[PDB]
RNA sequence: GGAAACUCAAAGAGUGCUAUGGUAUGGUGACGGAGUGCGCUGGUCAAGAGUGUAAAAGCUUUUUGAACAGAGAGCAUUUCCGGCAGCAGAGAUUUCAGCUGU
């Protein structure tokens, strides 16, 4: 009953800042032993949980693990793991950005140039490859391997499995950055107008319009648990988005210059932040509290990313630099780059790796295994980064074994259960309960000159 | 009865019990009348000379150095007792036995925002009524007249920060409730099979009332009222 | 309350126990009436408890013409009273769902503690277990069901008939 | 808490072992 | 699913596991892991009793090794919590999920009995019972079943009512073979032998007889007969009179065999009168079987209940006094034999001479004994 | 238009498979087993009562009692065991079965 990880399994409640009924007070009571029953039970499944998480751990005091090489870990891992390393060297067109659906069964490659390619990227079928020859910038998938976005020249287009062309969006003007919002079926869309469009892949329908007011959108990411869009513009600020507000839920000063890259945890708890003023920063998102402020980067970087165990891979041109447990509160896990004459409360990058040719153009973590996509000037290199991927997915949100079969049926089941757009509020856990007006106790209906003194009377 | 039942958390409506027979066994004879010619014949050789084992009882309900040296004729009686004679010998060693013993600009923002916030002191407090308004000729004192308040979002001192969806909340709190703490109480747990184990899932979404899909609901029957 | 079920077939007799009661007043219903086709949903009425197969051909032509002429022969007195609890004779029989109204009263002249009915309830739990033979039984029985009506169907005939082969 | 050879034996069968298999095959060196 | 239902049924024994500081976190996930894939393999489709089998035989295994574990660790050999008995309960619910499922193979539903009972003091004996009585409602025609259910509550529990009331079920049901007639034969005769030999223990230290067996007996020939002419000329009697007699003829072999099976295994019984026991066999064959055992054909089975009735006394050792009072009457019963047959009064002198010198100083009281049946 | 297939995908229809938790194992020493007591089932007999009648007989009875036959389908509680040896016994070196005390 005790259970050492339960606070994982917690949920959140209001509080004020006991009665006399007596059938609502059992009532209550037999609800808080519920909630207790099913937090103990919920917290008893990490017995039948079947794998264990992934790491790589120095086991000396001269090996330090940022020097640590790739061949090495390929080396050093089996070999389905080292194939899944993969690396494709496209380089007649321009710099690849890099795509993964949310298993991490396809892969999703943009050249600048025209070339994009949809592909089964562990078994070696392409299902997908169409030479737009007009300048693409960024694609997605969007609930499925099946259908795909991409922001080419100026429209965004979508094309179907085998890349006919399904739509040209004749709004979305100049997109530069796409995300799929997968619970709510929306294609969110911003780039180089100050402009930010939601739009629902199921009916068709253009959902939302807002006015960033801030010029072009300089980084997009999305929180994973609630949905909301953060954008960084070249003020340095980040404002984070709802489709029902047409102005910002919130605005955060984030750096100084623009706002280079944004990344979000799982859990929809931290932010980094990279800036032009080679500053990344560590972002409290639930309290708004800034955690970490790591200025003077070497060069500024291009990109951040955070896996799904909380790993941080911060990339600047020809670097990727990965930190562990970076994204805590204390300032001993603020991420350094050395730890000057061993301190073993610095930070050091968990590891690292340097594409001498070329500047990597983003990031994405694999992801459901312990690899990091990286797409640069010359194609694809994934990364075997061993502490960077849930071991343990569940197999019913999204199953990285999933047939035919289970693709039709979870596509029918999760278009059925597509979330409204008005649903995404800055907390998920706002939408059961009461108004913050309409008064919190419930109404019974009942509730519902001694002159002067003798010249008064006058 | 009746407190007890709306008290219940769950009816299973076969609720007066059934009256079981006993079972339909292939150890005894379900009928108590000799059904077969085998059956017949064997009961009236049995008749003919009886054992119902009352004298088979009383043979073997007979039987230091009883427990030392007789340790062949315990094992001869031991092999010779039958099923109730065993029973009861258990019986007899047991009560013997038991007789015997007992970031500076990061502050513009957070200004700008404290700003729009905090009760939002407006003041119209009067334009020019009474008191020879414009162009000099000053009026007296208590200008006071107009500080209404329109209410802001948050107070002051009650962030955190010093230290088209309003249709999916619910307009007030429902009635059994008394306040919208005990009310997002109840809310506070899903009971999906994402999120809860299956038998916690099972426990939570069973009806309270679950009756037989095809028998008769008879009206309740007590112990004596 | 249907609570037994009373299957007879070439290959010996099968008496099933009803787990869940089908709908009385609904029976007519399109989903209750084809609810006993659908084989999942079956497997929610009907548990096989017993199945005693016969010694032959010989004793299968003359159970063939007992059940024919509505008489319980003798494995069939073996088989219920094995498999029929010893109910009460004046208060609450235990029921049996037969096909054969002729059938019933030769079974309360041998269990009077056993009321029996064939009613459309119990004619379409019958053609239930009709409908789907082999898979209710889960195994148990030697000889495959159609040959031995084959079988059972000529030797009936040519008794019925007195079919001579001099 | 000494070991035991009977329970690691019947532990390496519960607990799914492949080490002695791993060392068989590393060992047999193709002798014949 | 209902895979996720037993998994997580398995957590509270391994929570209590790992309290009591035997087993650790990372190999209670491997036991886990392996039982995911049996519970899995269990009920998903395509199911077989050798993944029951190997299920239960894993079980059985991680139960040994947490024995071994426990008198290892906390040097007690059980910690009188959840964890002991959790595991034996699984298997049993294993066991009763496969004779559920696949209620066909008796070497599965005999290896749910042999674990059942071989559970000890821990089962119970009405549990015993209630697989006992389903086993039996779904298979009454296999015999094996009656008599193991009869041999464990005699041969165990000694309940002789229950024993007798299994016996004569099962001689309801299936009335045709022989074995079950036999080993009805045998219960009571072991049944009474017990009787008889309380008797003289409690004489010993301080009416009901073997008619139950010869009544049984009778009908044990007369339902014997009536299934095999019920069985043999099985759809019709389009049979002339030819194969009518040679049918019946064929019954009176068939049956009087199986009475010589008795006889032969009803002599080694000797501790009740088994010289009226034998002799009531002996009476009984010697009646008319309708199609004239002794008067027509069967005379060599005729020949050999008339050598069964010479040495019916002289069913001795080589310590001959029998042979020496009453050698007499077997010569009276050669001379009664020979004065009717014709071949066969050659060949049972000339068996009774032959028998009488295989089974019998000592050779001159032989010689005595040659000189008289030479 | 055509051809090929242990090619790659997108979908439709039908068929097969015990496809079986009407509220999930016999048991978190909070437990199990044994025994006792209560409870329950069936038939029989006796008594009561009604109804009927000249008397009856018969029939009815959610009325009680008796012995008998049982079911595994319920409920207690400190009656014992799931402690240790010594010893013989049981089955295939492991488990199983009772006496004298802790």
């Amino acid at each position: 009953k005790e259970r050492e990880n339960q606070n994982k399994f917690e949920r959140s409640t209001y509080t004020n800042n006991q009665t006399k009924d007596k059938k609502l007070r059992a009532g209550l009571k037999k609800i808080d032993e519920q909630y207790k029953k099913a937090v103990s039970s919920a917290a008893a499944t990490d017995y039948l949980l079947p794998e264990s998480n992934g790491y790589l751990e120095p086991e000396n005091e001269l090996e330090k693990t940022f020097k640590v090489q790739q061949s090495e870990i390929k080396s050093s891992v089996d070999v389905s793991t080292a194939n899944k390393a993969l690396d494709l060297s496209l380089k007649e067109f321009g710099p690849y950005h890099i795509k993964y659906a949310k298993n991490g069964t396809h892969l999703l490659i943009t050249g600048r140039k025209g070339h994009v390619a949809s592909m089964d990227w562990r078994k070696g079928q392409l299902r997908a490859e169409l030479f737009l020859n007009e300048t693409c910038h960024s694609a997605t998938y969007l609930q499925n391997e099946q259908y795909f976005a991409v922001a080419q020249k100026k429209y965004t287009f979508i094309y179907d499995h085998e890349g006919t062309e399904l739509h040209r969006l004749k709004q979305h003007i100049e997109a530069r950055h796409l995300d799929f919002l997968p619970y709510h079926y929306l294609l969110v869309t911003a780039g180089e107008t100050g402009w930010l469009k939601y739009h629902d892949v199921s009916t068709g329908q253009l959902v939302s319009e807002l006015r960033t007011k801030a010029g072009p959108t300089m980084a997009m990411a999305q929180n994973p648990w609630n949905a909301v869009m953060h954008l960084g513009h070249s003020n340095g600020t980040v404002s984070l988005w709802s489709p029902s507000m047409p102005e910002p839920l919130v605005k955060l000063l984030s750096a100084r210059g623009p706002v280079n890259s944004i990344a979000i945890d799982r859990s929809g708890y931290y932010m980094a932040t990279t800036g032009a003023d080679r500053s990344m920063k560590i972002w409290d998102i639930r309290n708004f509290k800034q955690l970490h402020s790591v200025e003077s980067l070497p060069t500024p970087g291009t990109n951040v990313s955070i896996s799904d165990t909380g790993l941080l891979a911060l990339s600047r041109g020809p670097h990727v630099t990965l930190w562990k447990d970076a994204l805590k509160l204390s300032g001993d896990s603020k991420p350094c780059f050395g730890s000057m004459g061993g301190n073993p409360h610095r930070n050091t990058p968990y590891m690292s790796h340097l594409f001498a040719g070329n500047k990597v153009e983003n990031l994405g973590f694999v992801p459901f295994e312990d690899l990091l996509g990286v797409g640069h000037q010359t194609g694809i290199t994934n990364l075997i980064v061993p502490g960077a991927g849930e071991a343990n997915y569940d197999a019913l949100e999204l199953n990285p074994f999933e047939t035919k079969k289970q693709r039709q049926e979870q596509e029918v089941r999760t278009l059925l259960n597509k979330l409204p757009a008005d649903t995404i509020t800055l907390d998920p856990n706002s939408i059961g309960s009461v108004d913050k007006r309409s008064s919190t106790i419930r109404l019974n209906a009942k509730d519902l000159d001694v002159i002067e003194e003798a010249l008064s009377r006058f | 009865i009746v407190q007890q039942n709306r008290r219940a958390d769950h009816l299973i409506f076969p609720l007066n019990k059934p009256t079981e027979h006993n079972h339909a066994s292939a150890f005894t004879r379900t009928q108590d009348v000799p059904q077969t010619e085998l059956q017949e014949k064997v009961d009236q050789v049995l008749q003919e000379s009886n054992l119902a084992n009352p004298e088979k009882d009383s043979k073997f309900e007979e039987l230091p150095e009883e427990m030392r040296k007789r340790t062949t004729e315990m094992r001869l009686m031991r092999e010779l007792m039958f099923r109730e004679e065993r029973k009861a010998r258990r019986l007899k060693k047991i009560k013997s036995k038991t007789y015997r013993k007992i970031v500076a600009e990061f502050q513009e923002e957070k200004k700008r925002v404290i700003d729009d916030e905090d009760d939002k002191e407006v003041d119209t407090t009067l334009p020019g009524w009474g008191e020879w308004a414009g162009a000099g000729s000053k009026p007296k004192n208590k200008k006071r007249k107009f500080i209404k308040k329109v209410k802001g979002v948050v107070n002051k001192d009650k962030r955190r920060d010093k230290n088209k969806n309003l249709k999916y909340q619910s307009s007030a709190v429902p009635f059994p409730f008394e306040n919208r703490e005990q009310y997002e109480r109840s809310l506070r747990m899903p009971i999906g099979q994402e999120w809860t184990s299956r038998a916690s899932h099972q426990e939570l979404i069973k009806p309270r009332i679950m009756t037989k899909p095809g028998q008769v609901i008879d009206p309740l029957k007590a112990p004596f009222k | 309350p249907i609570e037994y079920l009373l299957f007879e077939e070439p290959t010996g007799y099968a008496v099933f126990k009803v787990k869940l009661q089908q709908d009385d007043i609904g029976s007519r219903l399109k989903e209750v009436q084809e609810q006993i086709n659908d084989f999942g949903a079956f497997t929610k009425l009907i548990e096989l408890v017993s199945f005693a197969p016969f010694k032959g051909a010989a004793e299968a032509l003359e159970n063939a013409n007992d059940i024919s002429e509505g008489l319980v022969s003798e494995s069939l007195k073996a088989i219920l009273d094995l498999n029929l609890p010893k109910a009460s004779s004046k208060k609450k029989n235990i029921t049996l769902a037969i096909s054969d109204k002729n059938l019933g009263p030769s079974i309360k002249e041998e269990f009077p503690y056993v009321d029996c009915i064939s009613n459309e309830l119990a004619q379409d739990l019958i053609r239930g277990v009709r409908l789907h033979g082999e898979k209710l039984f889960k195994g148990l029985q030697s000889g495959d069901l159609e040959r031995a009506q084959l079988g059972l169907g000529h030797a009936y005939s040519r008794a019925k008939v007195k079919f001579s082969v001099q | 808490p000494p070991p035991d050879e009977e329970e690691q034996l019947l532990a390496k069968f519960v607990f799914g072992d492949t080490t002695d298999l791993q060392e068989n095959l590393a060992k047999f060196n193709a002798d014949f | 699913s209902k895979t996720r239902y037993y998994l997580e049924q398995c957590i509270p024994e391994m929570d209590d596991l790992v309290e009591k500081g035997l087993f650790t976190k990372n190999e209670v996930s491997l036991i886990m892991k392996k039982r995911t894939d049996f519970e899995h393999r269990l009920n998903s489709r395509g199911s077989s009793i050798n993944d029951y089998i190997k299920y239960i035989n894993y079980e059985s295994n991680v139960n040994k090794l947490r024995a071994k574990r426990c008198k290892r660790i906390l040097q007690v050999k059980k910690t009188n919590s959840l964890s002991d008995w959790s595991i034996q309960q699984r298997i049993g619910f294993i066991y009763q999920r496969g004779t559920n499922k696949f209620p066909q193979d008796l070497k599965f539903w005999a290896m749910y009995l042999n674990y059942m009972k071989a559970r000890g003091n821990q089962t119970s004996y009405k549990k015993i019972h209630n697989i006992y009585n389903q086993l039996l409602k779904l298979h009454p025609t296999n015999v094996d079943i009656w008599i193991s259910c009869a041999k464990y509550e005699y041969e165990v529990h000694a309940n002789f009512k229950s024993c007798r009331n299994i016996f004569q079920n099962g001689l309801r049901f299936n009335p045709d073979v022989p074995k079950l007639w036999y080993e009805y034969v045998k219960f009571e005769l072991n049944f009474i032998t017990k009787l008889i030999n309380r008797r003289k223990v409690m004489g010993l230290i301080n009416a009901l007889r073997g008619d139950i067996a010869l009544t049984i007996f009778d009908v044990c020939m007369k339902t014997l007969g009536k299934h095999y002419i019920n069985k043999h000329k099985g759809y019709y009697a389009i049979s002339d009179s030819k194969m009518n007699i040679e049918l019946n003829k064929e019954t009176l072999n068939y049956l009087f065999s199986e009475s010589l099976r008795y006889i032969k295994l009803f002599d080694e019984f000797l501790d009740l009168e088994r010289d009226y026991l034998i002799n009531h066999v002996l009476q009984f064959w010697k009646n008319d079987m309708y199609d004239l055992s002794l008067r027509k054909d069967l005379p060599e089975l005729y020949l050999k209940t008339v050598m069964i009735d010479i040495t019916l006394n002289i069913r001795y050792m080589p310590v001959e006094k029998l042979d020496i009072d009453q050698l007499q009457l077997s010569v009276k019963k050669y001379f009664a034999y020979i004065s009717k047959l014709d071949s066969a009064s050659v060949k049972s002198l000339k068996n009774e001479y032959r028998s009488y010198l295989q089974d019998n100083a000592e050779d001159d009281p032989r010689y005595k004994i040659l000189d008289l049946i030479i």
